[PDB]
């Protein structure tokens, strides 16, 4: 029946981190007064913890934003190349965002170029597409959601070369089509461009918090 | 205002894992953008990373097990100090509602036909049971219907005959 107690607390650990918050701890022993024959023990905790606060933020590596909108398809020293066999070059832009506190720079080309034709506002013969896939019930949670599918008059793109030898770049680069044409086609039920049809969605569920909807169905 | 500061944010489920402790400001906790925080411990664990839309949850069960219905799924803006895409503050919700169809047809219960004749008594001496039965075929049910009630009734019958000793 010997009562143990604590000895001196040892050295506190240094703040293990170089940014933000971290945790330190001190270690003591029950070595100076020792518990003999199993009677009483040491009261307490043999480990205290404490937060240490580095006042410096952590690095945050920048991430790529999504691609911008394709620029207008043009050609140097020729003005508008619309509805013509004139391959141009259009560009796109990304933004590196979020880099702070000596974080790594974004890795990759921030620009993107490709060769193109220009069919901006060009009158093209068209043909009526089949019924698109039934969309989402919109407005979601709003009054009376409704779906919508649609057939639209798709243009027949002109048979232009999709593979062109660029003389300035000395490369055989691909060429795609950019722009909003004006598709000509026989009317489909009083409409020349797009004919849709809506149907109401049935038995709409109410919109509540995902925790609240979980606790509501559990309780009934 | 102090908050509970957690060391890791679990993606896919939104829980605050690995508690570093409490009684520290939100600004100090989120110096390390890999951390996460929860206030009053009621819920709503927010990571310290810049705000970005979470993933679309799985589709909720269809609002009805019968014919065309409607099902939701959510998406929360998670982060701290900033906005998600849409000029949206952290914590808001966005929903998509979709038409669902678990099964084609739906249970239409039927109607009982006429009662069948009473069967004879179940015994030839002392007392027994008399039973009559009917069918659920006027009209017959489609998909998973069933007539309301029981397809047979029973009742006691007395033969008025003593058994051989
Ligand atoms: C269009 O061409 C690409 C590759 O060639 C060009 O891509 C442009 C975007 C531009 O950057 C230009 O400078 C570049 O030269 C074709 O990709 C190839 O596709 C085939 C089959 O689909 C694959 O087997 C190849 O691996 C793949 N890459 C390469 C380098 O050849 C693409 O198919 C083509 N599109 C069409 C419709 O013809
Ligand atoms: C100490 O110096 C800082 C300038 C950063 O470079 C620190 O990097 C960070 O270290 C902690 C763990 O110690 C990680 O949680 C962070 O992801 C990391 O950015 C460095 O340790
Ligand atoms: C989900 O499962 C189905 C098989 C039905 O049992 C649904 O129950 C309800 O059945 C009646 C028919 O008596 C229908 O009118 C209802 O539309 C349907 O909700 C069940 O919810
Ligand atoms: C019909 O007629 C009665 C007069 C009896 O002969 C019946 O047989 C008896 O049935 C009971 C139990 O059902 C038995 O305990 C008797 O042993 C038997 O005699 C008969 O079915
Ligand atoms: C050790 O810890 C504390 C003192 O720091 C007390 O609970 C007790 O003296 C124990 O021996
Ligand atoms: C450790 O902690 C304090 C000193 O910081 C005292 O209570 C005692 O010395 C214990 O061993
Ligand atoms: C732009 O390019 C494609 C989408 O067109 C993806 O790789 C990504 O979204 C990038 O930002
Ligand atoms: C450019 O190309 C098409 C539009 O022609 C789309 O994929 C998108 O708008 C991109 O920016
Ligand atoms: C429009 O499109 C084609 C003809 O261009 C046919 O599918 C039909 O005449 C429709 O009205
Ligand atoms: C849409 O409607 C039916 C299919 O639901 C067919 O006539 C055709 O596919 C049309 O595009
Ligand atoms: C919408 O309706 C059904 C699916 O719900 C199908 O006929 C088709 O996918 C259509 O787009
Ligand atoms: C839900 O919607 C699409 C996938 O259906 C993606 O933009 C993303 O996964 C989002 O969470
Ligand atoms: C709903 O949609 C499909 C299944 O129809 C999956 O992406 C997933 O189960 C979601 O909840
Ligand atoms: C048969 O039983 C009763 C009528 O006896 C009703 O519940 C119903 O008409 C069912 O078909
Ligand atoms: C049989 O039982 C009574 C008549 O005895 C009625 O509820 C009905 O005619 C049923 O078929
Ligand atoms: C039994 O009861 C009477 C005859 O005893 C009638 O209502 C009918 O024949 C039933 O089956």
């Amino acid at each position: 029946g010997v009562a143990g107690g604590w000895g001196p607390w040892g050295p506190v650990s240094p703040c293990p981190v170089t940014c933000g918050l971290g945790q330190t701890m001190e270690q003591r022993t029950c070595n100076h007064p020792v518990p003999q024959h199993g009677g009483p023990f040491c009261a307490g905790d043999a480990t205290r913890t404490h937060i240490c606060n580095t006042a410096v933020p952590c690095p945050v590596d920048g991430e790529w934003d999504s691609w911008g909108e394709w620029s207008p398809c043009i050609r140097r020293n020729m003005k508008s190349i619309s509805c013509q066999e004139i391959p141009g070059q259009q560009s796109r832009g990304r933004t590196c965002r979020g880099r702070k506190f000596d974080g790594h720079r974004c890795a990759g080309q921030q620009q993107d170029i490709r060769h193109c034709y220009s069919i901006q506002h060009c009158p093209l013969k068209g043909s009526w597409s089949e019924w698109s896939t039934w969309g989402l019930c919109m407005p979601p949670c709003g009054p009376n959601p409704t779906r919508a599918r649609q057939r639209l008059c798709t243009p027949l793109l002109p048979k232009y070369p999709p593979t062109v030898s660029m003389v300035e770049g000395q490369g055989e680069k691909n060429v795609t089509f950019w722009g909003r044409p004006l598709p000509r086609c026989e009317e489909l039920q009083g409409q020349k461009l797009v004919v849709e049809e809506k149907r109401p969605c049935l038995h709409v569920p109410a919109c509540k918090d995902p925790e609240e909807e979980e606790l509501e169905n559990l309780y009934f | 205002d102090p908050v509970l500061c957690f060391t890791q944010y679990e993606e896919s489920s939104g829980k605050c894992k690995g508690l570093l402790g409490g009684g520290v400001s939100v600004e100090d906790c989120c110096l390390n953008t890999a951390f996460a925080y929860q206030k009053r411990s009621g819920g709503l664990c927010q990571p310290c990373r810049s705000p970005r839309w979470s993933l679309w949850s799985t589709w909720a069960p269809c609002s009805v097990t019968c014919s065309e219905g409607s099902q939701l799924r959510y998406r929360r803006c998670v982060g701290w100090n900033g906005q998600c895409s849409g000029k949206v503050a952290p914590g808001t919700l966005e929903w998509q509602l979709q038409a669902c169809e678990d099964q084609q047809c739906c249970p239409e219960m039927g109607g009982w036909s006429g009662w069948g004749p009473w069967e004879p008594c179940s015994v030839t001496c002392s007392k027994g049971t008399r039973t009559r039965r009917r069918a659920c075929n006027h009209p017959a049910p489609k998909c998973g219907g069933h007539c309301p009630g029981q397809a047979q009734e029973s009742e006691a019958c007395d033969t008025q005959q003593v058994c051989p000793e």
